[PDB]
Parts: structure tokens; sequence; C-alpha cells
């Protein structure tokens, strides 16, 4: 039970719709991207710095 | 970081941040000129190393442009890296830092 | 183990090397973590991230600071990245030890050990000295 | 907006005074062992 | 008899359907206004700029939210810890744009729950009881106060308080774990042990008491019908339950005194919740949990990882992605 | 208080929270200045006092383009300060050529109905030409300026898409990545653009103090609003207010 | 924008665009970072590489240090989303 | 305003007036019951709770 | 490899002692003297310390501070004339923050101590009268401070 | 290729040994392995697009995005008004139901 | 060209027949700008009948 | 249009609670 399809569609077509649900989705994306490389060493994941998702400044 | 960017040649009064609000300087909800960023919540601060640059309506642009002394720079550099953050076993720094410093 | 092949670092600009004693390593780590670690932890610079302590940044500096002698000279007389202006009043050094009281009890051996620690770290950790939070 | 402030202040002081003067009216003696 | 005496007699009367008392004079109006404002705001409030960067977030049902995703957004980051009543705004629209209702709701609600504790004690006194139920109730009040008021005070802004919504709490927890490394603070461990042990003891007590019921109904009647309001029967036929617990485990461990058993039942979860609330309050001032990043190295000096390093990687992933447009400088002080 | 000399007599702790910091000062006198060569206008302050947005309204069985009033949703953070420029004379007229200072401030206003209209109040890159050769009551000047984008290239929309950073597709809908044409119907929202606007300002002088070399008056301005990184059609804004400047 | 043609001139290659690159792109040319790069990244658009020598206030030293690396420079069209962040672009 | 330092938030005469009116009204109601108390040395008691009528 | 006993060090007294990780060493693992067993550095005034005390650089720095402080002090009468008290309070703390350090470092004889104390009292009075918004007392204190600092620099 | 255990995966191109040669950057400021910089081309064999080649960066990037989900097909997205999120086959619903029942 | 009788409103005409013309949203039924609608607006009446 | 459903469900729950509290079987 991962997504609410209607909110995802509206956010895709309207770049001003925002709730806490989308914030949690972004946090999940960050967790996956920054954890997978070392959490599953047998997959030989290689992610260059230019590909890792990140916000401004830090 | 204001001092560093200004020394590099920037005009730190007209710089626009990612949100369009002001990267270094902005206004408080009552009008006073304050520092920009997430530190807009701490605009009530008054410290002996920052008062010499304040006027009757906030920070003074003319004093900031060409009257900042090296000792204020030293104080700011020292205070930035000794913020009151740490862990129970006295590591110091943000919660994702490595074991190099011993400070709480 | 920490062999002698991994304790060999370059000393001067010509290219001559030396072997660091096991006690020098301990002294260098202790003194570095005590004096530098507030601002130079992990090989980065907190108050100016554009100028790091990784070997590549040290090599592309003007007076070239990728060896023990240049690091000691910098500790005795700091300059900017192009080596044009002196920054002794906004950086700890022997010349400005009257401003920074934490540099008043340092001998030549202390500077040698600190420079040795800085030079030795890349050969041990590799791509994690000055790499940042990604690693 | 001043009239709203006046009304709210009146309500708050009314209830707080009720509390204060209620606890001063020999409350410890209001127990089933009187 | 004076009018004031008659009023005092009515207020502290035990004949009312719901006790009023003198703590009720504070409990009722505050809770009622908080409830009204919360319902209206949760249904029909406009978007609120929480981060102070002019990026409002929608939280009401009428603006495209469901029950799970709806919330009441905390106040703006530009306000900080400043008091923001209705009469201090240029218009009601500005008050709603800057997250006004959050402060009103939380303040009137905290006053209400404190008065609720007082009212519990007051009725206990009037009925001739022993005055220690509200001490037990003080733990949830401590936790709620801890979050809602103490965390903003330490962090310096009301915008860091827990949102009044379902997914807002998830956001709060994730950011808190990223920034303070909870799950390594021993007080959180104490709280988790408290809740787990409370559930375990509740299940054990229920099973033991229900199994030891004496036969008074036969088949075609629910067993609950055998008890009469006012019946005298101690809450466990001993031989059965005592022998069962003495045989199930090591025999010397068996509570044969009801007073001690019920005291332990009351003591365990309350102490756990007290400790976890104090842990949250202390981490509000940046005294985080244990840090074991890069603590095992080989002879040469290379780093050997542990599970703490994997937790650190997850924390870094959470940290670099929260409040994406709000930061301008390398450190999140 | 009202004049600069009275404002300089107060302390910072005496002004905090009152709202005086967002006000603009007042000038007393009716003289003439006449700028020499190498003069610079320093310490300019511009304070709006009314806002309006162009719309379509119904008067009586008809519709017309009328400017409707709006209420400021933000707070006292809309005054420009510290603007500096370099004065010169071409053919007997004065030219301003604004250079630096705090010359921009975001603002949000609400229209009757509930719509919120953000815009970037600015005078960046302003060249104003006067009708005379001296600063006297009745002097007027005005010119065009350039309006930058409301959001820069580092901004990320709620789905993580930006101009110079972020995703370039809608990662939440992997079913739109099939066929010869993929997510071509979301190209407008996936392709962020940053284009400049324009504006116009007119100023008139009312008071001049020669012994202090100060001027003051009123202004009328108009410009375009936010475009949301090129996904919506910008509106038009009209403002009025006062101003203050020093010729030292 | 989704597609940007001159992405290799922002600091990831051996050629640096004079109109859009950040100040960090000059850190790999020795003797140029804190003095000449700051002057270069804070002045108006250049129609050619030869236009950088007309900056009002260039001392000699900056002139020859720029002449040394002139072969690594180019001047393309100004993109407002890149030229506004040439002192600080949020990368640390 | 907001950040100023007025006593109890009082910035107008009407606020002070209504505060006084509230305290005084409830005070008069309470006085209507407890206004005949005396300090003579026979209304005192020796105990933990004042059961001496009024 | 096949079998090797691990290295042991009991409290630094029974074992190797210097194994890159010992703890509770308090020295005794290096061929040098320390300030104390709880310290990492050596004695400040030791024979091999690179930093002297009172060399030419310190004296030059202090004298430059004093000269520029005199130049800065020569601005207060204008501020008092224009009734700009915030300028008066800011000037005494912006550059002159190091004046106390320089004066206390360059004063040895008792008369120099008396002059320094008088100058400090004068500037404190000037700041107090500036924050109390009294023009005459502030002007008198500023003149007194200028005279006292000139006398102190002359006595050097 | 995207593992079945993820929901969003970065686009990476590797050679026969696993060394990266190109990708689609998240931050376009100091990138070194962008498709524009490396200059990758795509050719098609078999199927509807047999024999065609593409050389401009945008089309190559579009096909690279499409190619991380496996083979590429043409769909009819209007008859049922498809939304764009994957669903499960009868092999999964049966397992869910009967396992929970047991 | 889009009056209220073309949108299916049934109880609103009886509200505006007797005097109600302003809404808390800042608009009026004749087309105007409202600064302070007051208590008796299109929403106060509904809340009053509810209470 | 689902906001109507959400509001109806919440108000129904509140009505159930009201009836449970005030119209209750006597404990005697
Ligand atoms: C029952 C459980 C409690 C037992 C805890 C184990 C005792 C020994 C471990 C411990 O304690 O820890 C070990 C330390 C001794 O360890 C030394 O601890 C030091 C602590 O750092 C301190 O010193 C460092 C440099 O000296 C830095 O300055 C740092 O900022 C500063 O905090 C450094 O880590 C040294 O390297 C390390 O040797 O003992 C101590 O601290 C000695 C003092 C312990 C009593 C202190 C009272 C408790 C503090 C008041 C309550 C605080 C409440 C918090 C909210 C709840
Ligand atoms: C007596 C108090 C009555 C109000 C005093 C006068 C208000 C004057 C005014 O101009 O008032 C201004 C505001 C009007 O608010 C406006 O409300 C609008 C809501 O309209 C929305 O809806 C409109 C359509 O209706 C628009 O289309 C658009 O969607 C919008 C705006 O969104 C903003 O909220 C604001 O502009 O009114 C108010 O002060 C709000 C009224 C008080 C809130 C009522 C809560 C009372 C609950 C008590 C329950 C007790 C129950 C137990 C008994
Ligand atoms: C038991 C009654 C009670 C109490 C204690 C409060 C308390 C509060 N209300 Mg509330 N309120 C109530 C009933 C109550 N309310 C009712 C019934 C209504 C409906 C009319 C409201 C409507 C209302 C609104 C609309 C607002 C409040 C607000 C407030 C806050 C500030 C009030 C203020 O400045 O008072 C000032 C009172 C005094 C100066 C007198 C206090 C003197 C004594 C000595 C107290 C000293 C205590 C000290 C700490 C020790 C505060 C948390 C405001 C708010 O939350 O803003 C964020 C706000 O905007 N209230
Ligand atoms: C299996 C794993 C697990 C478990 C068991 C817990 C367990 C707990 N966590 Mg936790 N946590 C976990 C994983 C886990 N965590 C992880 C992985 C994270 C990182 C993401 C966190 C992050 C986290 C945070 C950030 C916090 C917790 C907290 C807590 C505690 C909850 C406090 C509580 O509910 O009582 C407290 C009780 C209340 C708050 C209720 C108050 C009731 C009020 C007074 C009255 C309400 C009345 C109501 C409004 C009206 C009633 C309706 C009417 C009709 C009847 C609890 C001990 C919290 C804590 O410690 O609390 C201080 C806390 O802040 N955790
Ligand atoms: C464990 C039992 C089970 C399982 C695994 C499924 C599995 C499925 N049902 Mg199903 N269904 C079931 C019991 C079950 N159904 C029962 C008991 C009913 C009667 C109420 C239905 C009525 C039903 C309908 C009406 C529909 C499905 C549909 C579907 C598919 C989605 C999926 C294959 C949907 C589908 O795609 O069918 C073509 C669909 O429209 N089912
Ligand atoms: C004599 C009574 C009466 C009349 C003439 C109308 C007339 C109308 N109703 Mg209506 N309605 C009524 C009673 C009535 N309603 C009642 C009792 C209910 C509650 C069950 C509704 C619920 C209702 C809804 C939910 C809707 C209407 C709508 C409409 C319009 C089609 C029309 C104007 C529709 C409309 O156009 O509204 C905008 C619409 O959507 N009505
Ligand atoms: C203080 C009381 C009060 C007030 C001021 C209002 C005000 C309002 N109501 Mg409300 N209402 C109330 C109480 C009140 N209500 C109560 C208690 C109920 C429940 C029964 C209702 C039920 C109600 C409904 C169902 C509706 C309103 C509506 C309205 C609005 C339009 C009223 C209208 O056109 O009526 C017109 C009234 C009449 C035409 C009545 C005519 C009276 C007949 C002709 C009497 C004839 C017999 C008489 C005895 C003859 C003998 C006398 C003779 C000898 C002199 C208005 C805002 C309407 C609206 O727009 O809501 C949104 C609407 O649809 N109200
Ligand atoms: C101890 C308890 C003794 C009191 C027993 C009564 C307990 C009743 C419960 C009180 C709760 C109701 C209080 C609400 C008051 C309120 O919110 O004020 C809100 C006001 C703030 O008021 C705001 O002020 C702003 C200032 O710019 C603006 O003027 C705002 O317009 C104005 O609303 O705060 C106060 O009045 C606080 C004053 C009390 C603090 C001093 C207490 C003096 C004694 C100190 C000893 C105790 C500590
Ligand atoms: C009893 C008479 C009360 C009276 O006329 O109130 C007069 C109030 C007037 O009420 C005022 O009206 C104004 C515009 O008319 C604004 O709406 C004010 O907000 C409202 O208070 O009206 C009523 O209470 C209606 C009475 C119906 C009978
Ligand atoms: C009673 C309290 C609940 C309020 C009623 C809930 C049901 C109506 O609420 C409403 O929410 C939105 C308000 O903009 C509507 O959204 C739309 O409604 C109209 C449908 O004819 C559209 O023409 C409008 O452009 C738009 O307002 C939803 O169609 C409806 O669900
Ligand atoms: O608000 Mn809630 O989270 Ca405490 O850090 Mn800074 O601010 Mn925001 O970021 Mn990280
Ligand atoms: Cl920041
Ligand atoms: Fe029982």
């Amino acid at each position: 039970a991962y997504d609410f399809v209607s909110q995802e569609l509206r956010a895709a077509e309207d770049p001003e719709f925002e709730t806490f649900y989308t914030k949690n989705i972004l946090l999940n994306e960050g967790i996956r991207s920054w954890m997978a490389a070392q959490d599953q060493p047998h997959e030989n994941f290689v992610f260059p710095e230019e590909v890792l998702p990140r916000g401004n400044a830090l | 970081f204001l001092v560093r960017d200004q020394r590099l040649g920037a005009n730190v009064s007209s710089a626009q941040g990612p949100t369009g609000l002001g990267k270094y300087l902005m206004r408080s909800p009552s009008g006073e000129i304050i520092f920009g960023g997430e530190t807009m919540r701490f605009w009530d601060l008054r410290a002996p190393w920052v008062e010499p640059l304040r006027g009757p309506n906030g920070l003074d642009i003319n004093k900031i442009k060409n009257d900042i002394q090296p000792w204020q720079e030293r104080r700011a550099a020292e205070y930035m890296t000794h913020a009151p953050l740490g862990s129970l076993n006295s590591v110091g720094g943000v919660a994702t830092e490595i074991n190099s410093v011993n400070y709480v | 183990d920490l062999d002698e092949a991994t304790r060999t670092v370059v000393t001067d600009s010509s290219g001559n090397t030396t072997v660091l004693t096991p006690e020098q390593v301990k002294r260098g780590k202790r003194l570095f973590n005590a004096t530098c670690g507030a601002c130079h932890t992990g090989g980065i610079t907190k108050t100016n991230p554009n100028v790091g302590l990784d070997p590549e940044a040290l090599s592309l500096a003007t007076p070239r600071r990728d060896n023990i002698s240049a690091l000691v000279d910098y500790l005795k007389n700091p300059t900017t990245y192009d080596g044009l202006e002196s920054i002794a009043e906004i950086h700890p050094s022997i010349k400005s030890a009257d401003i920074y009281p934490r540099m008043r009890s340092l001998t030549d051996e202390d500077l040698y050990s600190i420079a040795g620690h800085i030079m030795l770290q890349p050969k041990i950790v590799a791509e994690k000295w000055g790499g940042g939070k990604i690693y | 907006m001043l009239t709203l402030k006046i009304l709210v202040y009146t309500t708050v002081i009314f209830f707080v005074s009720l509390f204060i003067f209620g606890f001063l009216s020999s409350d410890p003696s209001r127990n089933p062992n009187r | 008899v004076s009018l004031w005496e008659r009023f005092c007699a009515w207020i502290t009367s035990t004949e009312n359907r719901l006790y009023i008392g003198w703590f009720g004079c504070l409990m009722f109006p505050t809770l009622l206004t908080a409830t009204s404002c919360f319902i209206i705001a949760f249904i029909a409030a406009p978007p609120v700029d929480i981060d102070g960067i002019r990026e409002p977030v929608a939280g009401s049902l009428l603006y495209g939210n469901n029950i799970i995703s709806g919330a009441v957004i905390p106040s703006s980051n530009a306000i900080g810890m400043h008091f923001y009543p209705i009469w201090e705004a240029a218009s009601v629209d500005e008050w709603l744009y800057n997250g006004g209702p959050y402060q009103l709701i939380v303040l009137h609600f905290l006053l209400g729950v404190a008065s609720y504790m007082g009212r519990e004690w007051e009725l206990s006194y009037r009925l001739g009881m022993r005055p220690w139920i509200f001490v037990a109730f003080s733990a949830p009040v401590a936790a709620a106060s801890a979050v809602f008021l103490v965390y903003p005070i330490g962090q310096g802004s009301f915008s860091d308080g827990m949102p009044l919504g379902i997914s807002g709490t998830f956001n709060f927890m994730l950011v808190f774990q990223a920034e303070h490394n909870i799950l390594m603070h021993p007080f959180h461990m104490a709280g988790v042990a408290g809740v787990f042990g409370g559930s375990l003891f509740s299940a054990m007590h229920g099973s033991l008491v229900t199994s030891s019921l004496i036969r008074e109904t036969t088949e075609n009647e629910s067993t609950n019908y055998g008890y009469k309001f006012g019946q005298e029967e101690e809450t466990y036929n001993i031989v059965a339950a005592h022998g069962y617990f003495g045989r199930l485990i090591f025999q010397y461990a068996s509570f044969n005194n009801s007073r001690a058993l019920h005291f332990f039942l009351a003591l365990w979860p309350v102490l756990g919740i007290w400790l976890t609330a104090m842990g949250i309050s202390t981490m509000a001032f940046n005294l985080n949990g244990f840090n074991f990043n890069q603590s095992v190295v080989d002879s040469q000096g290379r780093v050997i990882n542990t599970w703490a390093d994997i937790i650190n990687r997850a924390d870094l992933g959470m940290e670099v992605m929260h409040e994406r447009n709000a930061h301008n400088f390398p450190l999140d002080l | 208080a009202i004049t600069k000399s009275e404002l300089n007599q107060l302390s910072y702790l005496q002004v905090k929270g009152t709202g005086l910091a967002n006000r603009c000062s007042e000038v007393i006198g009716e003289d003439t200045i006449t700028p020499k060569s190498g003069a610079r206008l320093v310490d300019m302050c511009i304070e709006p006092k009314a806002w309006a947005v162009e719309e379509e309204i119904g008067k009586a069985g008809k519709t017309e383009k009328k400017f409707v009033n709006s209420k400021v949703m933000t707070r006292q953070t809309y005054t420009l300060e510290g603007i500096e420029g370099s004065l010169k004379t071409d053919g007997g007229k004065i030219v301003f050529t604004e250079e630096e200072g705090i010359d921009y401030a975001p603002t949000t206003v609400q229209l009757p109905g509930g719509e919120r209209v953000p815009f970037l109040f600015t005078v960046k890159e302003l060249v104003a030409t006067g009708n005379g050769g001296a600063f006297k009551p009745g002097f007027q000047m005005g010119g065009d300026f350039s309006v930058p984008s409301y959001r820069t290239g580092l901004f990320l929309d709620p789905k993580g898409r930006g101009g110079v950073t972020g995703y370039d597709m809608a990662v939440a809908l992997p079913g739109l990545q099939s066929g010869e044409e993929g997510d071509a119907e979301l190209f407008k929202e996936n392709n962020k653009t940053f284009e400049v606007g324009n504006g116009r300002i007119e100023m008139e002088v009312n008071k001049v103090n020669a012994e202090e070399s100060e001027i003051g008056g009123v202004f009328v301005a108009s410009q375009s609003g936010d475009t949301d990184m090129g996904s919506k059609v910008p509106k038009k804004i009209l403002t009025k207010g006062i101003f203050y400047a020093k010729i030292q | 924008v989704v597609d940007y043609e001159n992405v290799a001139l922002l600091g990831g290659s051996q050629t640096v665009d004079l109109n859009n690159a950040n100040v960090r792109a000059y850190l790999r040319m020795p003797g140029m970072y804190p003095a000449a790069a700051g002057k270069i990244v804070t002045h108006g658009p250049y129609k050619s590489v030869a236009d950088v020598y007309n900056i009002p206030g260039l001392t000699n030293a900056e002139k020859e240090v720029i002449k040394k690396y002139e072969s690594r420079f180019t001047a393309k069209a100004v993109a407002p989303e890149y030229a506004i962040d040439r002192i600080n672009n949020g990368l640390y | 305003t907001e950040g100023t330092n007025e006593w109890f938030g009082v910035d107008d005469i009407r606020v002070l007036a209504v505060l006084f009116i509230g305290h005084y009204f409830i005070l008069s109601l309470w006085l209507g019951q407890y206004g005949n108390a005396t300090e003579d040395d026979d209304a005192d008691f020796f105990g933990e709770i004042d059961y001496t009528g009024s | 490899a096949a079998g090797e006993s691990p290295r042991f060090s009991v409290f630094g007294v029974i074992g190797d002692g210097t194994s890159y990780s010992e703890g509770a060493a308090y020295g005794s693992d290096q061929s040098a003297e320390t300030y104390s067993p709880y310290s990492v550095y050596g004695k400040v005034g030791s024979k091999d310390a690179l930093f002297e005390a009172g060399n030419a650089g310190e004296i030059a720095r202090k004298k430059g501070y004093i000269v520029e402080s005199q130049k800065r002090l020569k601005n207060l009468p204008g501020y008092v004339e224009k009734k700009q008290w915030f300028n008066v309070k800011d000037e005494l703390t912006r550059y002159m923050y190091e004046t106390r350090g320089a004066v206390r470092g360059l004063a040895q004889t008792p008369e120099q101590k008396k002059l320094a104390k008088a100058f400090f009292q004068a500037i404190e009075e000037a700041s107090l009268q500036a924050t109390l918004k009294n023009g005459d007392k502030c002007a008198a204190a500023s003149a007194d401070s200028i005279k006292l600092l000139d006398q102190f620099y002359a006595s050097l | 290729r995207m593992p079945a255990f993820f929901e969003t995966f970065p686009v990476i191109l590797v050679d026969k040994d696993g060394i990266i040669r190109a990708d689609i950057p998240f931050r376009r400021a100091e990138s070194k392995y962008s498709i524009e910089q490396v200059g990758v081309t795509v050719d098609f064999y078999g199927g509807k697009l047999n024999g065609q080649t593409f050389k401009d960066a945008p089309t190559v990037k579009k096909f690279a995005r499409k190619a991380q989900l496996g083979e590429v097909f043409e769909f009819d997205r209007t008859s049922l008004e498809s939304d764009g999120v994957f669903r499960s086959s009868p092999r999964g619903w049966y397992t869910f139901g009967h396992a929970n029942f047991a | 060209l889009n009056p209220m009788w073309r949108q299916g409103m049934f109880v609103m005409p009886f509200m505006t027949r007797l005097g109600i013309t302003d809404s808390w949203g800042g608009w009026s039924i004749t087309g105007e700008s409202v600064s302070n609608p007051g208590l008796w607006s299109f929403e106060g009446v509904a809340l009053s009948h509810i209470v | 249009m689902e906001a109507l459903v959400y509001t109806f469900l919440l108000i129904g729950t509140l009505m159930v609670i009201f009836f449970a509290v005030f119209f209750r079987d006597t404990p005697r």
C-alpha cells in the first residue's frame, strides 16, 4: 500500500499541489537511493555522485 | 558565508536565493533587515560580535560592505564549528558525523 | 599490518621520501584531532569547502603543498590558493601565535608529525580523505 | 480587531476569577468527613 | 443563604451527571473551543506556508485531501516562537495564510488536559478515595506536552511541532530519526520496553483471571452473565491460577498478593512513558543518542563496517532529502 | 520617526517590533539641488501603499478590464531600500541608471474569491529620464526595468523536478514510458523555463531639502507577475506609493 | 530545461564556458582561483574570449594568468538560469 | 503590536478596564459571603483543616 | 596465520603500550614531556617551542592597534553633534575591541597602569552617557578619552 | 535493468565489464558522464523500428529511459483509460488470499 | 452570462431576495469587492440555522 | 465529492458516541 493514485496524477499535472504524503514519498526515494549501494553488497551497485538525488546546499 | 561570498566579488544585497527570497539578507515580519536562510527564525539574537554592525532599523548595509573587522570573522568561524550539538558518548556534530571530535 | 612500504611519504619537491616511525603516527593523529579536527575533520574544510586537504587539491595549489616541507612552511606562513596574499590573521600559524593561543606550545617535531598524518591518511583510507558525506 | 481582544480578555478574566475565588471558599472542608 | 454559597454548592455537587468542580471551569471552555476550531480547520482551511519560503501546503478535505493525508499544518517558520493571536493580524486571511489555528488549538488543548488532571484529583477527593489516579494520567500529558510545546521551544520555532494529522506524525518521526538518531537513545528503549511489557502483562492478567471463573451458568448463557453488580468474589480462585502460574514457570516467581500485583501493573508502563517523554525533552536540546560510526578498524587502519553504519546510511538518505528548498548553507544547525 | 534625523536618534532595541523599520522617511522643504558631475543617488527607498490586479468584472450587463484591489497576504516585508545609481545629463535631462541595493522583494496578494497572486516587486536595471535639469518640486522621471524569474533554477517542484537539477520525468508513473511517444503530454510540466519580464515606473518630486540634499515624492508602477517556471500565464499588477532619496 | 546542449562546458571537461560556468570550474587551473576567477564571474556577458581583457580594473598579473589558459576558454549564449548562480550554486 | 513588552499585553485603556471589572465583579460576589470575617483571637483553630464554620 | 596469539596490553603497564589504540596512557608512550598527564601538548615556555613571547611582531601589532584606535576615537564629537548615539556605541566596539588587549599588553610601569585604568574608565563613562542620551557628558568623556590615550601613547 | 524490488531506479549505461560509460545526471553542474558529453547512439534491429538509427541526444535519452524496463512495446492507453501504474496478475492474488486464509 | 439561476441554486435565491448579498470570500452577488462582510453573510446564515 | 462521504462518516461516529454516553443502560 504505497501510493494514492489520484494525488500522484494531480501532482504530475499541476506543479503546485503538495501534501505531507508527497514529502514522505520523497523521503522514501532518498532512503532507497542512499541505502541500496551498501545494504545489498552482492548487487555491485555503482552510483556516481551526479546521479544520487539531493536537495539544495546539504 | 556572507563574508566569503562578498570577498569573492559578489554584491551581497541583491543576490536571489533558490526560492527567490534572498540568499544572505532579507526582512523580518516587522521590517528589520536580518540574515537569510533557515535562520530567519533566530532574528531576535543580539551578540557582542554582531551589534557593531546594527543600525536603528536592523543590519547596516554600509557598515557590512566595507567595515567588517578580522576579529568578528575569527569569532564567527570559531562559533560556527562549536555549535551545541553532540551525542551521549560525546562525539559532537550532527547525528551522521564520524568519530573524530570529542565535544559536548 | 602497517608495514614500512605504506609508511613511506614524500618529503620535498624533488621527490625524496622517508619512513615515519610508529610513534610519529600516533603523535600526529593525536595532535591533528586535538588542533585541526574542529574545522578539518575527515580532510574537508568546513568554513570554506572550496579548498580541501585531499592530495589533488594540495597538488594544484601555487607553492604546491603535496609534501612535508611545503605543509610545514604553510603552517609557519599561510597564503591564499594562488600564493599572493598572506592570511595569517584569519588562520592559525606560528607567525600569528599571539592571536591563537593553541599554537604557542608547538615544536618542529609537532608540525612534522601533523604533516606526516596529513600525508599518510590518503594511502590508508583512500578516496575517503576529503571525500565528504557520500563515503 | 480591538473589540475582539476586549471580548476575549473579558471572557478569560471571568473564568480565571471564577477558578481563583472558588478555591478560596474553604475548599479543604468539602469532604465526606465533615 | 447567599447566592455565592448556592453557586458553590452546585459547582462542587456530586449529584450531577458529569462532575464540574472548579477545575471544570477551566477544562470545559478551552476544550470546547479547541474542538470547534480543530473540526472547522480540518474540514475547510486554506493552504499554509509552513517553511517560510512562500510554498504553501494543502491540508484540508475541501482542497483535495483524504482522511489519511489531511492535517492541520503548523505555523510558519518566519513567525518562530512569537505569539500570534487573531487580533495581531491585519486580516483573517493573513492569519489563515500563516498557520494561525495551530497555536490556538495547541494552547487551549494543553490547558484543557492540565485541567482534566486537576478535575480527576478533585473528584477523587470529593468521593473519599485515594488521590493518585491523576499521577498515573500525568504520563500521557507529559508526552503530549513534551512534543507539542517543548520541542518547538528547544528548536526555536513552532513550525517544528508535530502536525495534527496522520501522515504528519510519520513525517515528524522520520525527520526526528534523521536528525537526532533516536532508536539509540536508552530512554526510547525504556519506552518500548514499557509498552511491550504493558501489553504482555495485560494479556497475562486477563487470561489468568478469566480462566479461573467458577461455574454458575451452564451452556446457553454468556459467561459474563454470572457476575452481579455488588457480588463479593475475589478476582481469582487461587488454587487454580496460583498453581498454574507456579507450574508454568519457575515456582518461586508468583505474585500471591493482589496489592503488589496491581501496583506493579500500574508502575511499569507509567515509568516507561515518563522516561521516553524525558528523552524527547532532552533531545530537544541536541543531546542525541549513541554514535558508533566507524568504530572498528583493522591493523592497517581501514574501516570495517557494522549495522550502525547501515543505519547511518539510511539517516543520510533521509537527511539530504527533507525540506529541499529551505537550506542555503552546508550545515543544518 | 518621520525624518531621518529623528530616526537616527533611536536605538535598535527601541525600534524592534514597532513596524517603523518598514516605513519610508519624510522630507521638509521646497528648494533646488542641481546635480554636479560624478553625483550618485544613494539610500533610495520605495514603499508601496496600494495593490491592484487586472481582471474582468461585470458592471451592468457588460464586462470590462478593470483593476481590482487586493489584500497583502504576507506581512511588512515589501519595502525596497538601499538603492544606488549614477546620475548624468544628456541634453539638459537627468538619467538615473540604477546599479545595486535591495531592489527586489517577493509579495503575495489575494483577490476577491480566494486566488493568491505572487509577484516579484523590483526595479532592477532601471533607466529613468527626467523632464528638467534640476531637482525641484514638479520634477518627473520614469523608465522601463527588467523583472527576473520568481523562482531560480535550483527550485524543486513537489515531485522533484527542477530547472538545472532534479528529475526530468514523472517517476511515479512508469506506465507512460512506452510506445514511439512517451510522456509527450506532460512536456509542458517536465520542461521548466525561465524568461524575463518587464515593467514601468513614473516618479514625481514634491519636497526638496537643500541643506541635507534630500528629495521625496510619489510613484506609480506596473509590471507582470509570477509564471510558475513557465507553466501559467502571468497576470498584471499596479502599485502606488511614496519614495525618498539622497543626492549626496 | 530537459535538454541542454552545452552541458560539458560547466566544469566536467577541459573547456570552460565563460558565460555560464560556476567559480569552482576554475579550481583545476593553478594560480587562478581566488583572484582572477572572482573578477571573471562577476562581470557582464562576453561576445568573445578576447573581451575578457577589457574588464575595468584588471591588474597585470591577472592578465598574464588568463593569457596562460586562454586556450581552455569559450563564450556561448547566456542562459539566465545558469548565469545567476556563478558565485554560489549550492554545491559544497 | 507583537514583540513589544507591555504588561499583560495591555496596550489600551479598555483592556485594563475590563480586567478590573472582571476581578472586581467576582470579588464582590465572594464578599457577599465572606465579608464579615474578623481577626480577633478567638476565630482561630488548632488543627489541619478549618472546620470553624465560616 | 594458522595460529597466532593476539597482542595484549593491560592498562599500559603490562603489555606493549604503544599499539595505536591504548587509552589511559598519560604519556609514557612518547619520548617527550607533557604539561600534565591529562594533556597532549608540552610546556609553553620550553626551550624548543617555536613561539617566543614579546617578539617584534607582537609589539608592531599592538602599536598599530593603538594608532588606528586613536584615529577612530577622533570621530566621536561629530556623532555627538549630530545626536547619533548608535554610531557612538558602535564605534567603541567595532574596531576598538582589541584596544584593551593592546593597552594591557604594552603597559609595564605603574604610571602606565594608572593611565590605562583612567582611559578605560573614561571610555566606559562615554558609553554609559551615550546610552543615556546626554550630549554634554558624552562630549566631555570623549575629549577626556582622546587626551588620555594620547598621553598613554606618548609615554610609550 | 530495474530490479523488481525498487520503484524508482536511476538510468545507467555500462559496458561488458560493469564500468559506467554514461547516465542521466540529477545535478547538471559538474557532470562528466552525460549522454550529450559522451555521444551515445542507438540502433534498432527487428520489430517495427527495424533498420532505423538515431543520433541526437533527446531521442537517445528517451529510448534509454524506456529500455530500463525490458523490451519496448506499443500500447493502447485510451480504450480503458489507463492511469500508468502497474498491477498484479492472477498468480499473486491467489497466493495472497489462500495464504491469509491458511 | 453565468447567473445563479443557470447553476441550479435553489435556496440561494430566497437568501438574496431578502437582503443577503455578501460572502466571506470577498465577493458580492451583484459584482463588487467586500472588505468586511460582517456576521450576516452567506455562511453565517447557514451556521445559524445549523446551531 | 468524496468529502461528503468523509464528513458523513465522521459526523456519524460522533453521533454514535453521543448516544453511547447520554443514552446508556443503567449499571444497576
Ligand atoms: C516497533 C517499533 C517501535 C515501537 C514499539 C515504538 C514505540 C514508541 N515510540 Mg517510536 N519510533 C520507531 C519505532 C517504534 N516506536 C521508529 C522506527 C522511529 C523512527 C522513525 C520512531 C520514532 C519515534 C518518535 C519521534 C517518537 C516515538 C514515540 C514512541 C512512543 C509513543 C508514545 C505514546 O504513544 O504514548 C504517549 C501518549 C500520548 C501522546 C497520548 C496523549 C493523550 C492526550 C493527553 C489526550 C488525547 C485525547 C484525545 C485528543 C481525545 C480522545 C477522543 C475522545 C472521543 C475519547 C512509544 C514508546 C514518541 C515518544 O517517545 O513520545 C514522547 C515520539 O515522540 N517514536
Ligand atoms: C429567528 C428566526 C429565523 C430567521 C430570521 C430565519 C431566516 C431565514 N431563513 Mg429560516 N428557519 C427558522 C428560523 C429562522 N430563519 C426555523 C426555526 C426553521 C425551521 C422551521 C427555519 C427553516 C428554514 C428553511 C427551510 C429555509 C429558511 C430560509 C431562511 C432565509 C429566507 C427566509 C424566507 O424567505 O422566508 C420566507 C417565509 C415565508 C414566505 C413564510 C410566510 C408565512 C405564511 C404566509 C404565514 C401565513 C399564515 C398566517 C398564520 C396567517 C395569519 C396571520 C394574519 C392574521 C396576520 C432567511 C435567512 C430559507 C433559505 O434560504 O435558507 C437557506 C429556507 O429555505 N429557514
Ligand atoms: O523545520 Mn523541521 O527540520 Ca529543524 O533542521 Mn532545519 O529546521 Mn527544518 O530543517 Mn532540519
Ligand atoms: Cl540555511
Ligand atoms: Fe477485577
